[PDB]
């Protein structure tokens, strides 16, 4: 009933259009990290269950902090590219904040 | 049946489009930002929306009904919904928006979501809020406002003061939590102690930003105190009894006049502290004719018959008949007040109809009037009735401005130093009639704008000719757009870019072979058929539907143009014509082909095609040389009217014949044995060949219509008004020059297209009361923000020293002004290099497209703006090439030994000098050692864009001091642009219209700092300021933010279509209606101001 009703809740226009810039609540950000995100469950090797591949997980050095810094900000910038490709092709999904 | 008889009697009813006029209404200035997306078979907006076309206002309907298909249907959804974002946070504040119709850019050039609406609404709302007490003062007022606040600065920040004040907060935002967790039986100190992790910046209020008010009083009686703070009359008198201790027991009257104008004080509660007790007295004394607004009202039917003031008027008009027999009102009750004797003189008589003095039974009523209790308080103002700064002021005729250039002492001077600060052609105007009276009649059938009569001048006709042609240019235009749009996606254009010319060549000249067989087919009354191309015939029927072709021999016959009626009609009509460019290229490469042979193949046509006319064998070789002297010509942009008089200016056969058919594909042979016809050698591409015919048609149906339909006595009519001042000679260059720029022909100056400014002249003193002036001043002082905070730009970096400094040096500066201003690249000898370097590469070769391509929104924005910068570049290049070429010949040893690493010789050199000193003005090179120069310059020119790129300076190049100014150039200039995007992040428009600024300010920073420099006067910063006005004003500002937005044909529309709509608006003005409409829609270089704040302020931020 709730996915009936959604369907032509859409098919009838009651969603706003998203912006031309990605919205500021998108983005990904160290909250959303000590969220759980990024967590790819069990695996056999330690670098092999975080999708950024780093490897210490019980003591870690600032060099490990610098990697997974500049990781964040590539997995933002390819997200950016992404749903701007997805935007100007008009595409996008009917969905917002979390979803999205 | 009997309802038949209703309906057939009644009338149509109205078209739905009738109404909501003024809010539905040009596409093409509203899908500039979506040219390129390709058409859809089949698509219809309405059918495609369905259910959702009930969520719309009216208008963003008719925004969204122009989608072609289904990407363009969901981009223009988006734009709708951040255009209703954007105007919800200006909608707190009812002002606002008014001033929202006047700097919105998208809103006022093109590209917003309607702008008519906004218009229409901003007039209501401004009177409404009348209801700044009349409507014009609320639109002068709403954008002093939202204009007037100082900005902050960032500065650096020493780390331990922001963490002190960063843990004050958190430390009172904290002591509402509830603490139900950990409660205080069980908290401890830490071992060890912590800080937060914030950013060390701070902000500061600028310094250099101007203190900008606007001046709503001058048209209006007010009174000054002390000759700032600007209040009521109303408001003042009460601050006055209150603090008013040390007066009379005049207090009382005080009271009741403050239950009963505008004013100025050059804190309100302190500024009357600050005067003596005899000074707020005669305060009260002049507050006193409040009369004034009551006389008036019963003059207008505002108080219609109420009682008591209706009767006081009469009878105080009465007595002012009275006085005349026996011994306008507001004169007569002026000195009552302003005069001592004037009042003896009533006191010696007595009414004829009422004891008491006349004297007395005046002053009655006057009480009556400024207090309107009806009939105790006589006596306060018969003792009031006894040297001051405060004064009752009537209106005068010039406003108080605060720009140092336009204070003038009378109304004719100031309005003439306005207009020539506005429009480029004023100045012009204005020294045209210098030269006599003849140049003064000449003078109004050219240039001139006229306002109040019919008979107008050639300017403004090919200026109303010249957007017909453009309106169905541009229809073709984002045809050749889309035939490419599959192909080639913008990620590709970046890698390729010397690939991605030849697939335009290729269209071009599909689409023009296609066109040619089509034409002789119609004209023959055979069939036409289409091709197996789909390209070409979506081109073709874009051309046809197009309808251009048509409409231009039909108005190229309107006012009999000359011999126009020769030429044939056809759909698919399209000029011929040669060109000398691909005659050099092919040259170029082959070298057995010598000039002999060229000629020997124009004599073999000649001699054939006038045979019947007994054409004898040398004039067969004398036209067959000068086809190729004025060939050579056309290619380095060195021609110029007054050859080209018998006819009209597109055929080679006519303007051949003049100085004293072809096969095109009969085969001669060479020496060599190569084969050569002349079909090679014709020009191919389309839209170079449709605007070059469009922009001179419209010139010459321009000239005709006022006066001239054939040149011969055009040329008459200016050599003898020459022949009348003391100079006969500057007359005739002016004269010569003007039209040149008319006609559409190079003059070899870096200005804008003529068509592009007005010459409004009119009536001084009606413009003066509209307000103009007062907002004129405004955008006048923030050039002074801008260029000082250049200045200080240029003092702070490095590189900037010394790059200020050649620009004083008389040594250099000259040579660097010529690199920037272009004038030895734009025709001449060198303009091969620029012809080379313009149509041969693309965005993708500045490497700075690179570097930016993800920040920048990737979208169109982008790639139209990056054109801009090719088109900058280029120029300064290629002029950089001309000095460094012309400084070894002339000796420098250090250049000569870098000039022969390209391929130079002691042969070509020791030629090179002999030939210029025979002749120094050289409009061109011999022919005996072109193709080698030639070459050897262009090997260079590729060079340097490879090695530049980073902005780099080459090691083969540091013997030039000229060159470590321009190379290292484009560094500079990435600085500004990288703090713009750490302040908005988005590239809308408002960021576009401060880029712009930010790239293109600088150059004329330079290039008028050098001017003053050689004039011997000291260069100050309120000094350049004033000099770039002469260079740029205003009005030429706004063009480079339009070129910044589009490009090409779409250029001219918006550009064009500016100025019509301000001299629709001021010739109203001159009239005698000041409708706000009209002081909105005459203001359209106001928009530039907010993109200006961004760039301005954004040059003092810390990195």
């Amino acid at each position: 009933d709730v996915v009936g009703k959604r369907a032509q809740d859409i098919a009838s226009g009651k969603v706003l259009a998203l912006p031309a810039n990605m919205p500021a609540d998108v983005s990904i950000t160290q909250a959303d990290v000590t969220a759980g995100i990024f967590d790819l469950g069990l695996g056999k090797d330690a670098r092999n269950r975080n999708m950024l591949g780093i490897q210490s997980w019980v003591f870690t050095s600032d060099a490990d902090e610098k990697a997974a810094q500049a990781r964040v900000s590539q997995v933002n910038s390819a997200m950016n590219n992404e749903y701007v490709y997805n935007q100007q092709r008009g595409s996008l999904p009917a969905l917002v904040g979390d979803d999205l | 049946n009997p309802s038949a008889l209703v309906q057939a009697m009644q009338k149509p009813v109205a078209s739905v489009t009738d109404s909501f006029k003024a809010t539905l209404s040009a596409k093409a200035l509203r899908g500039v930002e979506y040219a390129s997306i390709p058409t859809e078979a089949g698509f219809e907006p309405s059918k495609a929306l369905g259910d959702s076309v009930s969520q719309y206002t009216a208008d963003e309907l008719e925004f969204l009904s122009d989608a072609r298909s289904s990407a363009e249907l969901a981009q223009r959804r988006s734009q709708v919904q951040d255009t209703r974002n954007n105007y919800d946070a200006m909608g707190q504040n009812m002002l606002t928006t008014v001033a929202a119709s006047m700097l919105d850019v998208d809103m006022v050039i093109g590209g917003g979501v309607g702008a008519l609406s906004k218009v229409s609404r901003a007039t209501r709302l401004a009177v409404g809020l009348s209801a700044t007490i009349t409507p014009l003062d609320v639109v002068g007022t709403s954008v002093g406002i939202a204009m007037s606040a100082i900005p902050g600065i960032r500065k650096v920040a020493k780390a331990e003061q922001v963490q002190q004040g960063a843990v004050r907060g958190g430390v009172n935002a904290a002591e509402d939590a509830a603490g139900t967790v950990v409660p205080p039986k069980d908290v401890t100190v830490p071992p060890v102690r912590e800080v937060p992790e914030v950013q060390p910046i701070k902000t500061v209020a600028d310094e250099d930003y101007p203190k900008i008010d606007i001046d709503t009083y001058s048209n209006k009686e007010h009174i000054e105190v002390g000759r700032s703070l600007k209040t009521t009359v109303q408001n003042a008198v009460l601050a006055v009894t209150a603090l008013g201790d040390d007066l009379p027991e005049v207090r009382a009257l005080g009271r009741a006049l403050g239950a009963s104008r505008a004013e100025i004080f050059n804190t309100l509660s302190d500024h009357v502290r600050g005067m003596s007790t005899y000074e707020k007295t005669i305060l009260l004394h002049e507050a006193a004719h409040a009369k004034t607004g009551r006389s008036i009202r019963a003059v207008e039917s505002g108080a219609v018959s109420d009682g008591v003031v209706y009767e006081a008027v009469q009878r105080i008009k009465e007595i002012q008949w009275y006085v005349k027999a026996n011994v306008d009102t507001h004169e007569f009750i002026s000195q009552l007040f302003n005069s001592e004797h004037f009042r003896d003189a009533l006191r010696s008589v007595k009414m004829p109809g009422s004891d008491g003095t006349l004297l007395s039974n005046l002053m009655k009523r006057v009480v009556t009037l400024f207090t309107g209790k009806a009939p105790n308080a006589f006596d306060a103002t018969l003792q009031a009735f006894d040297p001051a700064d405060v004064f009752l002021n009537a209106p005068k005729a010039t406003p108080d401005l605060q720009s140092k250039v336009l204070q003038a002492p009378n109304v004719i001077e100031m309005n003439n130093k306005v207009m020539g600060a506005l429009n480029r052609n004023f100045s012009l105007y204005e020294r045209l009639k210098s030269f006599g009276y003849k140049a003064s009649t000449l003078a109004d059938q050219l240039v001139v704008d006229a306002t109040g009569t019919e008979a107008n001048s050639a300017a403004h006709h090919a200026r109303a000719a010249h957007l017909a042609s453009n309106v169905s240019i541009v229809q073709v235009d984002d045809a050749f757009r889309q035939a490419l749009s599959a192909d080639w996606p913008l990620v590709q254009r970046l890698r390729h870019p010397v690939l991605y010319r030849e697939a335009q060549r290729d269209l071009s000249q599909k689409v023009y072979q296609q066109l040619a067989e089509n034409h002789d087919r119609f004209l023959k009354g055979q069939s036409i058929q289409p091709s197996n191309d789909p390209r070409v015939n979506s081109m073709v029927d874009a051309f046809v539907n197009s309808n251009w072709a048509k409409d231009e021999l039909a108005r190229v016959k309107g006012a009999g143009i000359n011999g126009a009626d020769a030429v044939r009609e056809s759909p698919y009509y399209l000029p011929r014509q040669h060109s000398g460019n691909k005659l050099n290229d092919f040259m170029r490469n082959n070298r057995q082909v010598t000039k002999d042979d060229i000629v020997g193949m124009y004599t073999e046509q000649f001699s054939r095609m006038f045979q019947q006319n007994g054409i004898t064998p040398e004039t067969a070789r004398k036209l067959g040389a000068k086809m190729f002297d004025n060939m050579q010509d056309q290619a380095a942009h060195v021609q110029g009217y007054r050859q080209s008089i018998a006819g009209m200016s597109y055929d080679d056969i006519e303007n051949t014949l003049e100085a004293l058919e072809f096969d095109m594909t009969a085969q001669y042979t060479t020496k060599s044995g190569d084969m050569i016809s002349p079909s090679m050698f014709v020009n191919n591409d389309v839209m170079g060949l449709m605007e070059g015919y469009s922009r001179r048609m419209s010139g010459r149906v321009g000239l005709a219509k006022a006066g001239f339909p054939d040149l011969r006595d055009a040329v008459k009519a200016i050599d003898e008004a020459a022949a009348e001042a003391q100079d006969p000679a500057a007359a005739l260059h002016a004269f010569d020059n003007t039209m040149n720029q008319i006609l559409g022909y190079p003059t070899g100056e870096d200005v804008p297209d003529i068509l592009r400014s007005a010459s409004i002249i009119g009536g001084a003193l009606n413009l003066a009361n509209s307000g103009i002036y007062q907002l004129a001043d405004m955008s006048l002082m923030l050039q002074q923000f801008g260029i000082t905070k250049t200045l200080k730009a240029f003092g702070s970096t490095a590189f900037g020293r010394n790059a200020m400094d050649v620009a004083k040096s008389a040594e250099f500066g000259s040579r660097l002004q010529d690199v920037i201003e272009a004038r030895h690249v734009l025709s001449g000898k060198y303009r091969s290099v620029l012809t080379h370097l313009e149509d041969n590469r693309d965005i993708g070769s500045l490497g700075v497209a690179h570097r930016y391509v993800q920040q920048m929104g990737q979208g169109t924005r982008f790639v139209n703006g990056m054109e801009f910068i090719r088109r900058g570049q280029a120029k300064l290049v290629s002029g950089l090439i001309a000095d460094t070429v012309d400084d070894a010949i002339a000796g420098n040893a250090s250049a000569v030994t870098a000039m022969e690493r390209f391929g130079l010789n002691q042969q070509l050199l020791d030629e090179l000098r002999k030939a210029t000193a025979a002749n120094p003005d050289m409009r061109k090179w011999p022919d005996s050692v072109r193709m080698d120069i030639e070459a050897v310059t262009h090997n260079m020119a590729d060079s340097i864009v490879l090695e530049n790129r980073l902005g780099e300076i080459p090691a083969w190049m540091q013997f030039s001091s000229v060159g470590k100014v321009i190379l290292p150039y484009m560094t500079f200039v990435a600085g500004a642009w990288n703090k713009i995007l750490r302040r908005t992040a988005k590239l809308d428009g408002a960021t576009g219209v401060a880029i712009a600024l930010a790239y293109q300010m600088p150059l004329v920073t330079l290039s008028s700092a050098t001017s003053i420099a050689i004039s011997g006067k000291p260069v100050t910063p309120e000094s350049v300021a004033q000099r770039a006005l002469v260079q740029v004003p205003m009005m030429s500002w706004a063009g480079f933010a339009v070129d910044f937005w589009a490009n090409g044909a779409s250029n001219n529309l918006a550009a064009l279509a500016l100025v019509d709509r301000m001299h629709a608006a001021m010739s109203s003005i001159a009239s005698g209606e000041t409708n706000p409409e009209s002081l909105i829609k005459a203001v359209p270089f106001l928009s530039i101001l907010p993109g200006m704040r961004l760039m301005g302020a954004s040059l003092a931020d810390d990195d």
